[PDB]
């Protein structure tokens, strides 16, 4: 049971760990987005010049969506929602213990667009930077995206610490 | 007559015959009851979505949701009256130049702009979700019921106008077309002069990207119509201002002769 | 109680015409239908012909967790007040005085969809004003998945099922069913919807307030020229 | 009438058939009589936990908690007063600028917030132990008792007194409801001015985190409610500030027209 | 912390030898459940006692056990003072490792003889 249980917890790190990969890709193309805004945000740029610009967040945001459909484990989303804490349809136990009720949850957010602040849940209208006006205001909203994608990295990194321990122990 | 003012779609509770058949169906239930039963085929369940009571709640969802859209919009406009009255009021002791009276005003048409448009945003939201609410009864019954063709022409005006003023034109015109197929409502003017600057949009942008001559001729032939409509629904026929867009409209299209 | 007394001084909305009214509130004013037992909502909300008072405040199974929008059920209270005799001449709102009630009928409602359960509650008291213990006089009617059939009397073999007055249940120490209602239940019913009509009229009442000074406003724009 | 000069909850102590029954029950017992008997049954000696004793020795336990709350806050205070009497009376020999005096009121005034959140923890921790003191009597005759709700109130008010000056606002709310279902608590202004605080901090939380809209309106009504009726029971209604507060209330709560 | 202070928790909870708790403070000095004896003699009564305390997040100070709210780091000044709760913590845990030690000791000094 002892042994069984450390190879448990060996892949309960290696789905985070995974799960902590996919992430890294979501961050920068946020960053990427946040300092494109920057960009035109300035009001030398005509109409045409910040409508290139959107081209690139037009392909970066579709990139945001695929990143959360597409990531799993054992043929398993995980990115999507279905391990959320408020609404999920699956729980994560993670059997830890050489006995029968030790066991630990773990809890992954959604992470697309719409979760971001990027995408409007009902409209499914997503940020824009075709108008100088528009582009100011994206920068906040490249601030609070880049934070929540930042919190559930931490949360995924805190989840590896602890099992880290656990399978040492 | 405010189809609105007792807030359901259609009211509930006859025969001695009926009556007995819903005696022994209640009886039957009592046998079998089990409240947490679900079931595996779903299709014997989602006859519920046909009932009285599930048109009922999802008439009082979408009620309750119009009712927030249209406090947003109305609570703003609130706001920027208050807001207006505050800034004449407040003492200017570094102010001596004209220009720097054109600086003052411009930031506050840049606040009041700021809010509306957030408070817009709002609106539409919760207009959207009760436009779903009312698109899932799926009885044609009571589809039909006065009660219902008051909200969803009532949902459908303010959503337009929302949309309007975030300038999304282009998806007001499917909005709009349905609008003006219930009961009377191809009467109203303005729902006509939405769909002349609408379609006026939708030519300019064939022009611009230079698509198809068929989809401009469509778009183009669509905003006359709706241009003469809404001036013969306000100015009468026959009148000058009537024909004056005639002539507008005759030189706007193309004549065989 | 004296709150009875309080609800009597809300017949100044017969003659002021509603139209700010609170999310998921509704009210309407009409006389009595047959038998008495509901109000039927006039063809105008101005006649001098209504007597009763129609008050409703709706909400939805599984709002308590968010769930509101996902269709799980339906939810009502609602409270009519009747008064007796016809209204003053003057069609002025504002000065009315306080009228006797013929009865105060509360009506709770709640329907679950996917337990496919439902509770009906009525609760009718004949006797608001003119003594302080009228308990013989204050009926109930509890229904739980159409069962018993409306007006079925209570049975002294089924006790507190279908219609029954306050005066059939007992208030012992061992079951204070009576202490506990009155205490638990309808004092505090009594109090929201007092506060509730108070607070209809003095939002329609602020109406008249906002266009007389919009007026004199429009009215100082030609002080600058 | 001082329900806790008395110092129990009820004084336990007619009939000459009781008197009977009393002396041949006590006869029984000194047959039976085994000091060591313990039970493995746990049911029947529950009984006792419905005694006029248990709940006498409850209510002792709960004061006693109580007084040394009390002691804690009380002793801080003192303490505070004489801490600030001796900042000022000390001689400043090498003090004779002005951020000298002002760095060295900075530490007086840290020394002080860190001494009163000590003792308000300190004290808390006797309050909730009284707490779960009086939750654990299982007779319903006492909890109507004069003494029991005298306690409860001012076990309930120390408790949320101490909570709130820890910030922890969220857990007076189920405290706070208790507090106004004892008596005529219901009429005191400083426990419905509490709960409008503890319910914007609610209403902060759900729009700050995103929250439904469901837990957004339901503390925003709550917010109102005891917002409202704490200015009612301190300048009446239709007074100046009751007044002024209702603008206040109609501009953040959702009409329709 | 909030994952770490859980699994201190874990630890004492879920501590066994031969299906018995051993850091849940069954086997404490002051208020025992159960009583763990070594007879380490061939005689009637040669035994000796072992205490072990009480060893989850309450009793190392991390929590409180009333409230069962724990330390939080959320603050600079909350976490100032955690430093010294931590260093507390470590100095229980300290004591307690030295106090099996000298059981261990005095069993392979008693199971040599």
């Amino acid at each position: 049971g002892l042994r069984r249980a450390e190879q448990n917890t060996e892949d309960g790190m290696s789905l985070i760990q995974t799960a902590e990969g996919y992430l890294q890709e979501t961050h920068e193309i946020v960053q990427r987005v946040r300092v494109l805004a920057v960009q035109a945000a300035n009001g030398i740029y005509s109409e045409e010049d910040r409508q290139q610009i959107q081209v690139e967040v037009s392909q970066l945001v579709d990139e945001i969506d695929r990143i959360a459909s597409q990531a799993e484990f054992n043929k398993m989303k995980l990115l999507t929602g279905a391990f959320a804490r408020l609404n999920p349809t699956a729980s994560m136990w993670f059997h830890i213990g050489a006995n029968m009720h030790q066991r630990e949850r773990v809890y992954i957010e959604t992470m697309n667009t719409a979760a971001l602040g990027l995408r409007n849940p009902t409209v499914l209208t997503f940020i824009s930077l075709s108008t100088a006006g528009k582009a100011n205001s994206v920068i906040g909203l490249c601030d609070d995206a880049l934070r929540v994608i930042s919190k559930q990295r931490a949360d995924l990194g805190a989840y590896y610490n602890r099992m880290e321990h656990a399978a040492k122990g | 007559v405010d189809e609105l003012l007792k807030g359901e779609l259609v009211p509930e509770n006859l025969t001695e015959d009926q009556k007995k058949k819903k005696k022994e169906i209640m009886e039957q239930e009592s046998l079998w009851k089990n409240p947490d039963f679900k079931g595996y085929n779903k299709t014997f369940q989602e006859l519920h979505q046909l009932s009285k009571t599930f048109a009922n709640n999802q008439f009082r969802l979408a009620l309750s949701n119009y009712q927030s859209g249209v406090n947003t919009i109305m609570k703003n406009r609130d706001w920027v009256e208050q807001y207006r009255k505050e800034e004449a009021e407040k003492k200017r002791l570094d102010e001596k130049w004209y220009w720097q009276k054109v600086d003052r005003k411009a930031r506050e048409e840049r606040v009041v702009y700021r809010e509306k448009m957030k408070a817009k945003q709002d609106a539409l939201n919760y207009f959207s979700k009760a436009i779903n609410h009312l698109d899932e009864i799926k009885n044609p019954d009571l589809r039909e019921r006065p009660e219902f063709k008051r909200l969803l022409s009532d949902v459908y005006r303010s959503w337009i106008m929302a949309e309007y003023d975030l300038q999304n034109l282009p998806q007001t015109i499917p909005i709009l077309e349905l609008y003006i197929e219930i009961d009377d409502n191809e009467k109203e003017y303005p729902a006509h002069k939405y769909l002349a600057s609408a379609y006026s949009f939708e030519e300019n942008m064939i022009k611009k990207t230079k698509g198809p001559d068929d989809m401009l001729f469509k778009y183009r032939y669509k905003k006359n119509v709706h241009l003469l409509r809404a001036t013969e629904l306000k100015y009468g026929k026959d009148s000058p201002e009537y024909k004056h867009i005639v002539n507008v409209i005759n030189r706007d299209e193309v004549i065989s002769v | 109680s004296e709150v009875n007394k309080r609800l009597r001084l809300h017949t100044v909305l017969f003659k002021m015409k509603v139209r700010t009214l609170p999310h998921k509130t509704v009210l309407y004013k009409g006389k009595p239908s047959a038998d008495g037992e509901r109000c039927e909502a006039a063809d105008k909300q101005e006649a001098q012909d209504n007597t009763c008072l129609h008050l409703e405040v709706f909400d939805f199974v599984g709002s308590e967790d968010g769930k509101s929008s996902k269709n799980l059920g339906a939810k009502f209270k609602k409270m009519e007040l009747f008064f007796e005799g016809s209204n003053n001449a003057d069609p002025d709102p504002r000065k009315e005085q306080p009228r006797n009630l013929t009865k105060i009928r509360t009506y709770i409602y709640q329907n679950n969809f996917l337990l496919e359960d439902k509770v009906i509650s009525v609760i009718a008291d004949v006797a608001p004003n003119g003594e302080p213990a009228h308990n013989d006089k204050i009926e109930l009617f509890y229904q739980h998945d159409d069962y018993p059939v409306w007006g079925t009397p209570e049975t002294p073999s089924e006790k507190g099922v279908g219609k029954y007055i306050l005066s059939n249940v007992e208030n012992t120490k061992s079951n204070p069913i009576r202490n506990n209602f009155k205490k638990q239940f309808y004092f505090k019913n009594l109090d929201y919807f007092d506060k509730l009509f108070t607070k209809i009229f003095d939002y329609n009442d602020r109406d008249s307030n906002k266009h007389y000074k919009k007026n004199v406003e429009a009215l100082k724009g030609s002080l600058k020229y």
